């Protein structure tokens, strides 16, 4: 098991971009599957992205396509999402999931959950 | 030493400051024989006691899967109308249910030989992991050529099981051999009984009831023929407790018992007949020493009541103050005492707290001596042989230090739990289990090692004897007095017999690479301060990439409590998809080949589409396409395994590598498999000899000297550019 | 393998046995020393008879002898398929209706994709007559460089002692193309120039 | 009265020894043990067993059945004319 | 524990009505959820629509939504589904599925699977 907490969250204007980090007290390196997963105020907690264990493959969700990217850092445990081009819809809370890569766009295999940051864009 | 019997191997080894572990190793030759090679060890102050183990040696490969051949009852009744019923249980290594076909076959063993029944021969399928298959009685008659249901008595029935699996990729052999033909289901032993009885006395009939393979019965009622209300039960140990009266008259006692199972007509009841002969004593001077202990098992740690009872005239009594004690464990005197007896005292009672020095046995030896009986000294005794419970005489579990929630994946650190004595050395061993599905047998355990002890013990008889001297030597003892009175000679050393998409370069799959028959060879030390005597402590081991359940099996080895060999402790690997790359032993090179690489999906739900990949290897020749190694995407549905083959043709002698790497289309995850074969050229081992010769330097040669040439081997179809083992023996040919 | 000297001096009598092993080369050896196995395939020149409209289409017949006295016992042909090719279950099902063939109940409720290894257990091999079963394949999708199926007959009490023939409808015998000299060979399969 | 058992069962058969203190003017007076079970205040079992003369103890079997829980006392009797000639009775009672 | 077959696949042309029933062995009204997925030849299985216990609540994915009817009937203890215009992508497999009602839309908690029904559309 590990524990895992999120940073780099805030107050970011429309048009803008975003740094975070996902990081993993324990090992990262027998974890399949790591994922954003954000959380609209009044709606569920869908999927928006996952990482493989070597980083080769990425899943995105639809409303995300062009303009997120999932990348992992197995030296120091750190899985980073990063944004471009911020539409006001991304107001959320977000979250870093670990999870075994057993159908990784659905939350229902990530046993291994953070606390999420609230990201705020503006408009 | 080989199976021809020549030693290849000599080895002088000390075991000072070892703590009593020497750890050895041997490498086998590719130019060898085939069967039961045997280890023979020897202490070189004893060189005619030699101590013996045995492995085989065969071309194999490993097993995916085991097979338990069953039968309903562990015998055969020969008017069981509905013949013998026997259960396959085909089972994965990793703890799945095996889909496939068992054939089935049946036949007689008799003695040393074994006839086959072919029309008994049966195919039935396996589902669920569980098969089940009927021989009938009268095929059973009509297979063996002789009339009558009671000359099959007596011979034994085997069943040999061949399971394919539903793939083919792979099938195992296994053989239930030793089911009896028994007309009744019980065996009735007196070996644990006295053969000799004080008349006036209690006789304890220590009645051994068995299953007829061997194993003990429980809760099978049992009674003395005749004394209809002495109906004692079967304890745990197999053996129960009938104590009968005995009239005082020398008269040899026969006792027949037979079982009393509800369940049995009257000719099903097992029984046997004792003749025990009356205990001597000396100028018929009806001095008797009466030794009760109303034992049933014995934990170490509790304690039991020696009851000494005096029988004797009271005109020579307050002559007895004492009773000695002597306690033979592990044929040597182990505690040595004195039992006070105030005249007056009939029966006296002493308590032995049975501490774990007692282990597997003990004999209870106890005598007084008279002076003025007749005039001339007199030596009274008896003894008694009562069963400890066989454990170690330390501890040593290994169980799972981590939570074990989880099931390990292969590569994982796992945590490893050894409890143990204080200073033990431990040695550890992690072996496959397709190992145990080919060759059970020669394995260490703690049983044998109790056998071992148990078979090497000076004492012959249990209980009493025909006189004191009788008693004396039945127990291991010689007992000599300044009078006159001795123990009978003793000169025996033993006991005298009665396109695109490339999902596999984007998931860097590192191969699955060290599959290991046997692993964790370790020698550890349990340093740590004991909590209540035991220490424990925690290794960090790391698992191999094989998915199958590891056996690990520990010995300790302590300076104040000795050897203990451990339960075994399994370690189940398993993932939820994964590649078995079912290689073959040995390819004859430039010969066209097909192998396997099996799939399989564990999911409960959801199938898969996995791309599996050969790895190029300039080795083998195989299809050549613009891409040069070779992909193709399969679909393998839930819970169920698929068979993808390659044909390959092989090109170099040698160790050549096979890797086969799978991913998951639409999941997160992958496998592969890289593993080694052997690919030996055409040719056939075959052996020829070069000489024989016997030396002789008094008759041949010259100047006391003979000098024999040896020449190089005259081998002309021996194949071109492989390696050729010359083998020299010299004997010693025996003059008389 | 050398020419080696022994000085025995003493008293006494003694024996010395010297043998030498080694890799002898085996004649007449082509490893069916007990069956003998005729896998071939051919075009089905009908080119109508079948109902999914299959590309290809070829018909396989395996023809098993036994080598020696009497008849065999419950022996089995593992037929793995070419690459693209899958039996058709018509047929599947009219030889596990036999006498004495019988396929069993897994193979027969799977698809027709996805089964591209087949077991048939006989109940006995002729030794005289060639005992030979037929069935169609069809080519349900079509791949560049078709993979040659093998067929292996064995009884059941040996995995060794088997017959591993090979079939693909482009090479003689199902083998792939090598050049071989002296027992030296190199891969063929690639392009010509 | 010698019971030398630790735990008891229904179906277990209970050894009881039967030792006998007596001086042999007055043996083979003695023949048999008169033994009652006591079982939830009431007699369960009555019973005689038969002693030789020359048996300085006997072993009576008992079969321990279902009915025997919670506890029986089990007592046994013997009599004989002593010395002075009146009738003597001796007893003895074990709680098991 | 149920036991779940499904008829009514077959071949309809461009734009035609098909309707598909699942018949369950065991009792329906015990269970919470009862989905509708199909499989596309080469794709994985997605969602395709779910129903409610007491059939109240319907989900369908986001390319059946205006089309697709999913609707239950516990006398009988089976269900139905209803397409109008069927476009030539709906070729597919489908699985009648039984599960506990948590994430309705996703198939990792639907415990019991049908067999499927081959759907086959002319355009
Ligand atoms: C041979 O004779 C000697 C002397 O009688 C025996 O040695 C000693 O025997 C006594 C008991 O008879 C042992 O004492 C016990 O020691 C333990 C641990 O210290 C203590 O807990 C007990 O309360 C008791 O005092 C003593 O250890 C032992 N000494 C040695 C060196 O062994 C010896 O046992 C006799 N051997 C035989 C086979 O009879
Ligand atoms: C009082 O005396 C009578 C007879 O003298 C005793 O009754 C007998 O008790 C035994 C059991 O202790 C009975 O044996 C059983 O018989 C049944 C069949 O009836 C059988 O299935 C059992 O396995 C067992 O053998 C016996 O039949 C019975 N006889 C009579 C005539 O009733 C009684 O126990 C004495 N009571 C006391 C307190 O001493
Ligand atoms: C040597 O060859 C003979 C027959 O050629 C064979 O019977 C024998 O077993 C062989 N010996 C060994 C040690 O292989």
């Amino acid at each position: 098991q590990v524990q895992l907490v999120e940073t780099g969250g805030g107050l970011v204007q429309a048009g803008g971009s975003l740094r975070l980090s996902c990081a993993a007290s324990g090992s990262i390196f027998s974890i399949n599957a790591m994922g954003w997963f954000r959380q609209a105020p009044g709606k569920e907690r869908e999927f928006v992205a996952t990482i493989n264990r070597s980083g080769g493959r990425t899943y995105y969700a639809d409303s995300v396509k062009g303009r997120f990217t999932i990348s992992r850092d197995n030296g120091k445990n750190m899985v980073y999402l990063q944004m471009h081009s911020l539409k006001p819809e991304d107001t959320a809370i977000y979250y870093c999931a670990a999870g075994t890569g057993w159908s990784p766009q659905t939350d229902c295999e990530y046993n291994y959950w953070g606390q999420g940051t609230q990201v705020t864009v503006s408009s | 030493e080989n199976p021809e019997g020549i030693p290849v191997k000599q080895d002088s080894l000390s075991s000072q400051n070892q703590l009593g572990v020497l750890p050895l190793s041997w490498d086998i030759p590719e130019l060898v024989n085939m069967g039961q090679w045997k280890i023979r060890a020897y202490y070189e102050n004893s060189p005619q006691q030699v101590f013996s183990t045995e492995f085989e040696v065969k071309e194999y490969v490993l097993p995916s899967f085991e097979v338990i051949v069953e039968p309903t009852e562990k015998f055969y009744y020969i008017y069981n109308e509905k013949g013998l019923e026997v259960t396959i249980t085909a089972r994965f290594l990793y703890g799945k249910k095996v889909e496939g076909t068992a054939f089935v076959i049946f036949g007689i063993q008799d003695g040393e030989q074994r006839i086959s029944l072919p029309e008994s021969l049966k195919r039935i399928p396996i589902e669920d992991g569980s098969g089940e298959v009927v021989l009938s009685r009268k095929v059973l008659l009509d297979g063996v050529q002789n009339p009558r249901a009671e000359d099959l008595v007596g011979k034994s029935l085997y069943v040999s099981a061949t399971v394919i699996l539903h793939s083919g990729s792979d099938m195992v052999q296994a053989e239930r051999s030793g089911i009896p033909i028994v007309t009744s289901p019980y065996q009735i032993h007196f070996t644990k009984t006295p053969k000799y009885f004080k008349p006036g006395m209690p006789f304890d009939l220590m009645v051994f009831v068995t299953n007829p393979d061997g194993s003990p019965a429980y809760r099978v009622p049992v009674a003395v023929q005749g004394e209809d209300t002495v109906q004692s039960l079967t304890q745990g140990d197999g053996v129960a407790k009938l104590s009968i009266n005995t009239h005082p008259s020398q008269k040899p006692l026969s006792i027949t018992v037979r079982t009393k199972k509800q369940e049995l007509s009257e000719a099903e009841q097992a029984t046997r007949t004792m003749q025990a002969l009356p205990y001597s004593t000396v100028g018929n001077s009806n001095n008797y020493l009466h030794l009760s202990v109303l034992r049933t098992e014995l934990r170490p740690g509790e304690t039991l009541n020696v009851n000494f009872l005096l029988r004797m005239d009271r005109a020579h009594e307050a002559k007895i103050r004492y009773y000695t004690y002597l306690i033979m464990n592990k044929g040597r005197l182990l505690k040595a005492g004195r039992q006070v007896r105030e005249p007056g005292q009939d029966l006296v009672v002493l308590p032995l707290s049975i501490t774990t020095d007692f282990i597997p046995s003990f004999r209870l030896v106890a005598y007084y001596t008279l002076i003025g009986a007749s005039g001339q000294r007199e030596v009274v005794a008896d003894s008694v042989w009562v069963d400890v419970k066989d454990s170690c005489v330390g501890s040593l579990v290994v169980k799972s230090g981590q939570s074990e929630d989880r099931q390990p994946v292969p590569g994982q650190q796992m945590t490893l739990k050894i409890e143990g004595d204080h200073g033990a050395r431990v040695v550890l061993v992690a072996v496959d289990k397709g190992v145990f599905v080919l060759n059970k047998k020669n394995k260490l355990t703690q049983s044998k090692i109790w056998d071992v002890v148990e078979k090497a013990d000076i004492g012959c008889t249990p209980g009493s004897g025909k006189d004191y001297a009788g008693v004396f030597s039945d127990a291991g003892l010689t007992f000599t007095s300044s009078s006159g009175q001795q123990t009978a000679q003793r000169a025996e050393l033993q006991c005298p017999q009665p396109l695109d998409e490339d999902i596999i370069a984007e998931e860097n799959i590192v191969s699955r690479s060290e599959f290991p028959e046997s692993w964790l060879w370790n020698v550890e030390d349990l340093k740590e301060p004991p909590k209540n005597g035991i220490s424990t402590k925690l290794m960090n081991i790391f698992l191999k990439d094989s998915i199958t359940t590891w056996e690990i099996l520990a010995v300790s080895m302590s300076d104040k409590k000795g050897i203990c060999v451990a339960d075994p402790f399994e370690v189940t690997v398993m993932q939820d998809f994964f590649i078995d790359l079912r290689l073959p032993y040995s390819v004859v090179r430039n010969e066209q080949v097909e192998i396997r690489a099996v799939l399989y999906n564990y999911r409960q739900n959801q199938e898969l589409k996995v791309r599996v990949e050969l790895l190029h290897n300039p080795a083998f020749c195989s299809l050549a396409t613009t891409k040069r190694r070779h992909q193709q995407t399969v679909t393998i549905p839930p819970k169920s395994s698929l068979s993808v083959p390659y044909v390959i043709v092989p090109l170099k002698t040698g160790l050549q590598e096979v890797e086969v790497k799978a991913a998951v289309y639409h999941h997160f995850i992958s496998d592969g498999v890289r593993k080694s074969l052997k690919v030996v050229p055409e040719g056939i081992r075959m052996n020829k000899t070069v000489a024989v010769r016997t030396l002789d330097p008094e008759r041949l040669g010259r100047e006391g000297v003979q000098k024999e040439d040896i020449p190089p081997a005259d081998l002309s179809d021996q194949v071109p550019d492989t390696e050729s083992e010359t083998r020299i023996l010299l004997q010693g040919t025996p003059v008389a | 393998n050398e020419g080696f000297t022994v000085t025995a001096e003493g008293k006494g009598q003694g024996t010395l046995s010297v043998v030498t092993m080694y890799h002898a080369k085996a004649k007449d050896q082509l490893t069916c020393n007990k069956f003998d196995l005729k896998v071939t395939i051919k075009p089905a020149p009908e080119t109508e008879k079948r109902p999914q409209d299959a590309k290809n289409t070829m018909i396989l017949e395996i023809c098993t002898r036994y080598r020696g006295d009497q008849d065999a016992t419950m022996s089995i042909l593992d037929i793995s398929m070419m690459t693209g090719f899958a039996p058709d279950t018509d047929d599947l099902k009219q030889l596990a209706n036999g006498v004495d063939r019988y396929i069993s109940k897994y193979e027969l409720d799977k698809a027709f994709s996805d089964r591209n290894t087949l077991i048939i257990y006989l109940d006995k091999v002729s030794h005289s007559e060639d005992d030979c079963l037929a069935f169609k394949v069809h080519q349900y999708f079509n791949v560049e460089l078709i993979q040659p199926g093998a067929v292996k007959v064995y009884a059941y009490y040996n995995l060794e002692e088997s017959c591993t023939r090979f079939y693909h409808p482009e090479k003689e015998d199902g083998k792939l193309n090598k050049l071989c000299r002296d027992e030296l060979c190199r891969c063929a399969e690639e392009n010509c120039f």
